[PDB]
């Protein structure tokens, strides 16, 4: 099962498909059996994605240790039948933090995995944005990394006087910094959201392009 | 998909 | 809400997105009010599709008269903000027939609409296959038309001794005639179908490419 | 996605 990415056609949107690893898959579960089941299921799904020619595949990392996830992935690349781009889904801020080990934690997560895959050009990041935002020294660090996309939940938009979704001022400054890299966009939480309502989130982001 | 006046205005509240 | 088309990468699959008109939309309902509501909703959805850059849009025709559907569509093209390809979803055989007015009926449907849009190069057909198949004189007629895609329900596949989906011999001869035009494919009925099961339908079609 | 022997064989029944 897949997911739609939206890439701004302004340098007018464009839409493409990326695959998503089933959520129950946890290659680094403390438990032995889950590791084996998950390592198996991950390859099933990576090859199904390559078979469909999906241009990228979304793999989540939300803990310190991802040795198992790195290995299965390196193995799958070696075969030669690969979607040829892998976007690691990483939170800008750790969710457990909100009810260098500080705000730079999730960066280390990525950086460590990045080095485990020998700085593979096939591996990039899909950054997940929350309500809390970290400092600028850590925002700077992330912007050196290869971000292909940004993941924005509907829950971080405010509604304005007129009743439409808009980004907080802090959040606006961040996003603008992301449309400078031409990233693609993913919007989560479209559940219970009419297709005419979901359209406005994109309208706003297109407006935000000129600010 | 037809933009209206004030669509993109800032939230004058949080 | 959208739909995935699969285009064979052999001349190895490829996947793209086409939009689908909401089903409750019936621009030629006998009832007045539905016509007005549907004519309005159709344009909402066509423009949402153009805004996302969807390469094609699926519009169903399953009756004789489609004057309303042709007009709204011609109007939407004139604006200039259009997905730039429209695939009309037409049954090879009328479903009401199975519990020139004969087996050529659904062709006339298309041909009549085709002429209402002044043989617009933006308008093509997405042909829906059932269990019943019509003669060859009518199959010939259709193959002169511009078929961009073929719609195949899981329900028309047999299972073979080994327990996998395969096409009836009659159905195999038809499909082969369709992979000669390089059409794209759409598979309906993926409900209650594991992603590993759905993968086999495509495997079979890729095999069928060499027969 | 690993093809097995007889995967594509014809239905010897309808």
């Amino acid at each position: 099962l897949c997911m739609p990415v939206f890439h701004p056609r302004f340098k007018d949107w464009n839409t493409l498909i990326v695959g998503k690893l089933s959520p129950w898959i946890r290659p680094d579960s403390k438990v032995e059996k889950i590791r084996r089941n998950s390592e198996a299921a991950m390859l099933q799904e990576l090859n199904f994605g390559a078979y469909l020619g999906l241009p990228a595949f979304l793999l989540p990392l939300n803990q310190e240790d991802n040795t198992n996830l790195a290995r299965v992935l390196t193995n799958h690349i070696h075969t030669g039948h690969h979607s040829s781009m892998f976007w690691m889904r990483v939170p800008l801020v750790a969710p457990e933090d909100l009810r260098y080990s500080g705000e730079e934690k999730t960066w280390m997560w990525w950086h460590n995995f990045r080095t485990l895959c020998d700085y593979s050009k096939r591996i990039a990041v899909a950054l997940e944005i929350g309500a809390d935002l970290p400092s600028n020294h850590v925002i700077d660090r992330w912007l050196g990394e290869p971000i292909k996309a940004a993941i924005l939940p509907t829950s971080i938009f405010l509604t304005n006087k007129k009743g439409f979704p808009v980004l907080s001022k802090m959040h606006q400054r961040l996003i603008f910094r992301l449309l400078k890299l031409e990233v693609q966009f993913i919007i989560t939480g479209t559940n219970h959201h009419s297709e005419k309502e979901f359209c406005s989130y994109l309208q706003y982001l297109e407006y935000l392009s000129q600010n | 998909s037809r933009v209206v006046p004030g669509q993109f205005d800032d939230a004058d509240s949080s």
